[PDB]
RNA sequence: ACCCACUCGGCACCUUACGAGAAAUCAAAGUCUUUGGGUUCUGGGGGGAGUAUGGUCGCAAGGCUGAAACUUAAAGGAAUUGACGGAAGGGCACCACCAGGAGUGGAGCCUGCGGCUUAAUUUGACUCAACACGGGGAAACUCACCAGGUCCAGACACAAUAAGGAUUGACAGAUUGAGAGCUCUUUCUUGAUUUUGUGGGUGGUGGUGCAUGGCCGUUCUUAGUUGGUGGAGUGAUUUGUCUGCUUAAUUGCGAUAACGAACGAGACCUUAACCUACUAAAUAGGGUUGCUGGCACUUGCCGGUUGACUCUUCUUAGAGGGACUAUCGGUUUCAAGCCGAUGGAAGUUUGAGGCAAUAACAGGUCUGUGAUGCCCUUAGACGUUCUGGGCCGCACGCGCGCUACACUGACGGAGCCAGCGAGUACAACCUUGGCCGAGAGGUCUGGGUAAUCUUGUGAAACUCCGUCGUGCUGGGGAUAGAGCAUUGUAAUUAUUGCUCUUCAACGAGGAAUUCCUAGUAAGCGCAAGUCAUCAGCUUGCGUUGAUUACGUCCCUGCCCUUUGUACACACC
């Protein structure tokens, strides 16, 4: 066979950047529930909604949202 | 009958025949085309008058 | 001077050897392990070496005489079978040649392979038996090559995080060839599937066909191969398997230490040839007749209709037969057979293939293969996958091919007859008939899973009447420009078709050498194969259809046979 090339750079699968109790939601009193952020119209609720500026995205619907919350 | 077989040294090269006899072929001629089988003959008797056997 | 018989002396042959001998052979090389007639001489693996030395002899050359050290596993002899031989006879074959044909090589163009070039122009194969081959006509795929990226397709085993996440996903623009989350910008998803290591594998058009299998090719479709007894030899072996004549054939006659046998050849098989003799048909074709179109106009001629009735010549295709060199003539030991007439569809093994032995070859294939040994590799993968290229590049070498160098023509019309084939329902096949378009090609509609429709595939070359007449001319179409089509996601490195224009080389090709003996060669086209699209390619098919042998060993090759052979990895 012929010299194999070798430019340089290599990219890998990024590691994800894994977190748990993450970290949105709150309760003041201890019964009762304050939800953060907000669930989502399309599906049910329990799925939450992804806030950055202006733009939003699910993730059970890979990434189908647009209007503001 | 043809077939590859192994061992761990390399391939084996396997072949078979074998030549079925005719009589039990059944399927196609019983015989091999070329071998041709020629029955025994039959004597008689010659002249013995010309006579006859009526009925 | 013979004949004939026998004899002392000389020089040599034949057969059996029962005697010798390793055998070749030998009536001596016999009378030798059943060892002794007499005598002289020489040799003790090969070499070193007939050398060194010393004599001794010679004019000298040289002779006679004659070492070891060292070296080495064989050196020989004879024969056996092979292989080989610029040895000799005897065969065979248009992959040999004649007698001819068609050519190719020249011309242009395709298309192989060199060579060069390139980022890559991927490789295999190099006398027949590499070179229009890999079913290899590559636009990507294919793809192995290169430039770039993506993916795990990292089986299982054991451990480190084990939810305070193991890890999967990810629009927006920069990023990036790029609505590749390829990521770095992000802060939402995902729930123990995995990911990090170490064993271990899996894949790999990686490597080695000189590690192999299968298949193929090739010796060779040549006529060769083998044994069982019996003989000859100690034996390897041999004879059988051969002086001749025949055969396409080790095919047979015949002669014969061989007799009868098998393999291969033949037989066989498939196909192509003949059937007014069967069995059969509105998916094959005809006859009468109905309706019905036209004619001449008498009754007659052509039709068109699946209206009826019936038939099987053609057609298919079953089952049979048929050819056996048959009959006659010569000809040949009046054998095997060959040669000529007659008839007969068939008288070339009737034509063609299909299979095709022994033994092999370091032929070719690891790029048909989850056929595969072992070296490679195994996540920056030589895996996979996308995206663009590349195999097609050109000073130039050869190799199949095509088109022509015209008047046996070219161009128009007109006439107009085949066979093999092949073809879609989960796809997109063959695609008539009707309209549009100079074309190509669109479109509606069908018929057809097919002796039914495409399709009589009314294919071409041909045949007729005209235009030009032997001028690189209307021969010849290459190179070119532009458009109009079609395939496909994508056509520039024209995919192909069509349009008009361009009109180059080339007035039958040197040395060479290929193919060929009958429905063949040569011409012509069709056809499937590969194919979405491409035919100069190919395996089939049918059309037109000669010339010239119907022999020979002159060349080439092969085969035996005798001979030789310091060869046996066998003339590299
Ligand atoms: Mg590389
Ligand atoms: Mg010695
Ligand atoms: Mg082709
Ligand atoms: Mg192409
Ligand atoms: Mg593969
Ligand atoms: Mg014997
Ligand atoms: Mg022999
Ligand atoms: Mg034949
Ligand atoms: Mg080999
Ligand atoms: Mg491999
Ligand atoms: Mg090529
Ligand atoms: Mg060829
Ligand atoms: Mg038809
Ligand atoms: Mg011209
Ligand atoms: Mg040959
Ligand atoms: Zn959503």
């Amino acid at each position: 066979k012929k010299v194999y090339t070798t430019p340089k750079k290599i990219r890998h699968k990024h590691k994800k950047v894994k977190l748990a109790v993450l970290n949105y939601y709150k309760v003041d009193d201890e019964g009762k529930v304050a939800k953060l952020r907000k669930e989502c119209p399309n599906c049910g609720p329990g799925i939450f909604l992804a806030n950055h500026g202006d733009r939003f995205y699910c993730g059970k619907c890979h990434s189908t949202f647009a209007t503001q919350k | 009958a043809t077939r590859h077989v192994l061992l761990r040294q390399g391939v084996l090269g396997i072949k078979v025949k074998i030549m079925k006899d005719p009589s039990r072929n059944t399927s196609g001629p019983k015989a091999l085309p070329d071998a041709v089988t020629i029955i025994e003959p039959k004597e008689e008797e010659p002249v013995l008058e010309p006579s006859v056997k009526d009925y």
